[PDB]
């Protein structure tokens, strides 16, 4: 007496329209069970992490996978075009694979992070990470460098690049969020912040017009650039919302969100409102998130578990129906989504950014 | 258009440098 | 609309203190006082399993949401995760350094939250070595442990007689309330349905409910006349459940304001009356020692 | 500094060699005239580490190219960019 369970908004969900099957009984062979997701830019390759940390890439057409023999699992997976895999390790390593066959390459290494948040920009050639005080950019080829951006003493918590164009945002603890010229090393947009937040995460559109930022604060901040200032609001969370874990955009005008109350949702950032609400049961519980964005192919890790197998397209039928039952009746969907409203320059990342 | 705004603007920049420079 | 006191767990050896459920409706997990804790099914044929370890006495015993993992904690200093339902498969976390209170997990899963006796409570993020999150906001132990939901909090009971609660993702002390008038080691504390409203009883017979922050009284559940008293609440936050040393059974009803009556008991000093994770329940422990296995019709 | 900073880049003329175009390490590119060394406008270029160009035949575009690997075009007779290309790892 008393919480939440169990698993109608997750697996009831995921598993919803399948024309296929994670047997995880193929997957699972742990003495244990998957925790982390980290995935393919390329969408396919999406990969599981267990609690042995061994990356399994499942190829969801074949219901094979590959079997990656290090342990080492990944902050993140990053894949390219030719075949090939690039695996943000744990380990404080960026380690590079064919993708084809599993066969390690090459590895980056500068960092001294626990984290290596990776982001690919397949139009520039161009990865990112993300770790302890720097960002890293590089040839996406991987044998090179290109920068590393640092600050004297704010300590960094993120950034991102730009994969249907390019531009670099990054931020600090101090929630200052800034964009460079990732090629110049220059700030060229600057901002200053009422929200300090810990472990936060820039989400970069593909087309950068907009970005959005989570933290250890319960707070969500949007960026609009046909405006100024580039932040030009921020808002509080749903109730119960704790922190914001991970958020990444998709190809309309969304983003997945993981929270620290566990839950999962997908957010609508033309209004900034929530689409989608996922919960399971309790401790087992939802670990992470891989979205595919053509379809939103989906790779979700479950506490519980359970490897799925679904699609966020797919899922959207049931908050697109509902809705549009719903909307034949008027039904508001700034009530429904719960519509975050803009507050005060108190607790804003407000930035402007040209 | 923005050649306009060229004019002083950064016209006078270079003499209003000057002055100065040498007494010092 | 009995108490349906149905088939009890024949053979439980002596000593019993508490009980979960699996809810495929059902599968029991129970426990007794020295090294064993059981786990067996309806369809009466099938035959428990017999969970040798806990050497010492095992205090509650809890199943994940899907009848899965059963944590037993007893005066192990870890919690021993058993395996899912039944056949040892198991493992031996680390706690702390004695009696290991009532369980509850949280919603989407972060935690495992147990009262391990460092007075801190040990949120255990499914597993790990380290520590998950963790805090003692109280002075003296940790006697419940409760996650609710759409909030940071947990809540736990103490023998410095007060209640207290703090924030799940950044270890911190929010609120307490305090001695309504507990006497001695408070037993376990539990919540309304939003994991609001902190129930506890003790020593003294009775139950008092406060808020959280707003830690404030809504009434007098008086209880029973026990060295100590135990308790659940029916899931719709509809019933007291009210347990205790002493071998009345009384449950009390919510909307009513009432102890119903109590109940004809035949011995049954029920030291749980942990809940069917959905529906008609126990009222378990004791020393009649089969596990009471009631399917309480009064509870739809 | 017809303002650079560093290093300019390729040098082009209006079709007649006259209004020339320049850029450098600086974002920027200038179309100026001979003798009467005059601006018509600031074609602000890449955020390049350094930038480069050729202009179309007729001298009605810029073909702005650098170090990084977006790459955009300008249409003189507008005055406009007409668009940042697709460009797909282009560091022209």
């Amino acid at each position: 007496m008393n919480n939440i369970h169990t698993s109608t908004h997750v697996s009831t969900y995921f598993n919803e329209a399948l024309v296929d099957r994670i047997d995880t009984q193929k997957y699972l062979k742990s003495n244990g069970k998957i925790k982390k997701v980290v995935s393919d830019p390329d969408n396919h390759y999406t990969a599981a992490i267990d609690d042995s940390g061994n990356i399994t890439v499942i190829v969801h057409k074949l219901n094979r996978f590959v079997s990656i023999k290090p342990s080492s699992p990944a902050t993140h997976l990053v894949f390219i075009r030719n075949g090939n895999l690039l695996v943000a390790q744990q380990n404080g390593h960026i380690s590079q694979y064919l993708a084809s066959n599993g066969k390690l390459t090459s590895v980056i290494k500068h960092h001294n992070s626990k984290l290596l948040a990776l982001e690919y920009n397949p139009v520039t050639k161009q990865i990112l990470t993300i770790a302890n005080d720097q960002c890293t950019l590089w040839d996406a080829q991987s044998f090179n460098k290109i920068k590393t951006l640092f600050a004297k003493a704010s300590y960094f918590a993120t950034g991102s690049l730009t994969p249907n164009g390019q531009s670099l945002i990054t931020s600090f603890q101090d929630g200052n969020v800034y964009v460079w010229n990732l090629n110049n090393f220059e700030v060229t947009a600057k901002s200053e912040v009422e929200e300090n937040m810990k472990n936060q995460k820039i989400s970069v559109s593909a087309d950068s017009s907009r970005f959005v930022i989570g933290g250890s604060t319960a707070y969500l901040y949007y960026c609009d650039i046909s405006h100024s200032p580039l932040c030009i609001s921020s808002f509080a969370l749903p109730s119960g919302s704790t922190s914001v874990k991970k958020i990444k955009f998709t190809h309309g005008n969304y983003l997945g969100i993981i929270t620290d109350n566990q839950v999962f949702y997908a957010i609508d950032s033309s209004t900034n409102q929530i689409a989608l609400e996922f919960r399971l049961p309790k401790n087992k519980g939802i670990t992470d998130f891989d979205i595919n964005p053509n379809n939103l192919e989906i790779l979700i890790v479950s506490g519980n578990g359970e490897i799925f197998k679904y699609d966020l397209q797919k899922l959207f039928i049931m908050e697109m129906n509902q809705q549009q039952r719903l909307l034949e009746r008027g039904i508001e969907s700034s009530l429904v989504y719960n519509v975050l409203k803009p507050g005060n320059q108190n607790h804003s990342l407000k930035f402007e950014s040209h | 258009q923005p050649k306009l705004v060229v004019n002083n603007g950064t016209a006078t920049y270079p003499s209003n440098f000057v002055p100065k420079v040498e007494e010092e | 609309h009995d108490p349906a006191l149905s088939r009890s767990f024949r053979g439980h050896e002596d000593i019993i203190t508490c009980a979960d459920f699996d809810p495929k409706m059902r599968q029991v997990a129970s426990c007794s006082k020295d090294s064993i804790v059981y786990v067996w099914n309806f369809k009466p044929q099938q035959r428990p399993f017999k969970f040798v370890g806990h050497k010492g006495a095992v205090y509650c015993v809890k199943y994940s949401p899907d009848g899965e993992t059963i944590a037993s904690c007893g005066q192990d200093r870890q919690i021993r995760l058993w395996q899912n339902t039944v056949q040892s498969k198991c493992s031996i976390i680390k706690a702390h350094c004695g009696a290991i209170r009532s369980m509850s997990f949280s919603a989407d899963g972060g935690y495992l939250l147990s009262s391990s006796d460092d007075k801190t409570l040990k949120l255990w993020r499914l597993q790990d070595k380290k520590f998950m999150c963790s805090f003692a906001g109280h002075k003296n132990w940790v006697r419940s442990g409760v996650i609710s939901p759409d909030m940071r909090l947990v809540a736990s009971g103490s023998d410095d007689k007060t209640v207290m609660l703090w924030d799940l993702n950044f270890q911190k002390i929010v609120s307490k309330y305090s001695t309504s008038d507990h006497m001695d080691t408070v037993s376990q504390v539990l919540f309304h349905p939003d994991g609001t409203c902190l129930i506890s009883s003790s020593f003294d017979h009775k139950i008092k409910i406060t808020d959280i922050r707003s830690n404030k009284l809504i009434q007098h559940y008086n209880a029973h006349d026990a060295q100590v008293n135990s308790i659940s609440i029916h899931p719709t936050g509809y019933f007291l459940a009210s347990a205790g040393s002493d071998s009345k059974i009384k449950i009390w009803d919510l909307r009513q304001g009432r102890q119903i009556y109590t109940l004809y008991s035949n011995d049954k000093d029920i030291t749980t009356v942990q809940f069917n994770q959905s529906g008609d329940y126990f009222a378990t422990g004791g020393s009649q020692n089969l596990c009471m296995v009631w399917k309480t019709n009064f509870d739809q």
